[PDB]
Formats: structure tokens, sequence, C-alpha cells
């Protein structure tokens, strides 16, 4: 995945990507991944 | 054979959504059989029951 920073915090996802990583627009504000909180 | 495949393009073309719907399908059974409670319960530190 290229273009979209990786965050270590989780919070509920909304973008399915798979192996336990969404994607998610937060705060500028840029496209951020992370692992979803279940 | 890419120049002959506008023939069958769209019959490559709907394969790609019945593999994209079983696809989707199963990433949803898995929310709908074990994605009940939205709460996360940790087991408590005494097994005294
Ligand atoms: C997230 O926090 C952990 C805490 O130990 C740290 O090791 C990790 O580097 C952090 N990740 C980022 C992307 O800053």
């Amino acid at each position: 995945l290229i273009g979209a920073e990786h965050v270590n915090n989780s919070y509920e996802c909304d973008i399915p990507i798979g192996a336990g990583i969404c994607a998610s627009y937060q705060t500028s504000q840029s496209i951020i991944a992370y692992t979803m909180s279940l | 054979c890419s120049n002959l495949l506008l023939q069958y393009g769209s019959f490559c073309t709907q394969l790609n959504r019945a593999l994209t719907g079983i696809a989707v399908e199963q990433d949803k059974n898995t929310q709908e059989v074990f994605a009940q409670v939205k709460q996360i319960y940790k087991t408590p530190p005494i097994k005294d029951f």
C-alpha cells in the first residue's frame, strides 16, 4: 500500500482492506492505515 | 489472445463480480457469525467459579 501512512494506534475501521488492517481518512487530514479495533 | 478477448471480455467481465460477489460475501459471513457484540470482554483473573 502506497500513499497511506501507517499509524500504531487503533480505531474502528470502515473500509476493509484485509489481513487485519483497514484504512480511513483521519487527521491537515490525510488517508491513514491501521489495525482495526474489535 | 487479447485481440480476440474483446469478443469475450464481457464474459471475462461478469465472472469478476461473480468472484467479487463471493469474495465480499465470505468477508461478510465472518462478520455475521463472530461480530455480534461490539464490546470486548476480558476474562476475570479469579478462576474460582
Ligand atoms: C507506536 O507506539 C509504539 C510504542 O512502543 C512504538 O514502538 C511504535 O514505533 C509506534 N509507531 C509509530 C508509527 O510511531
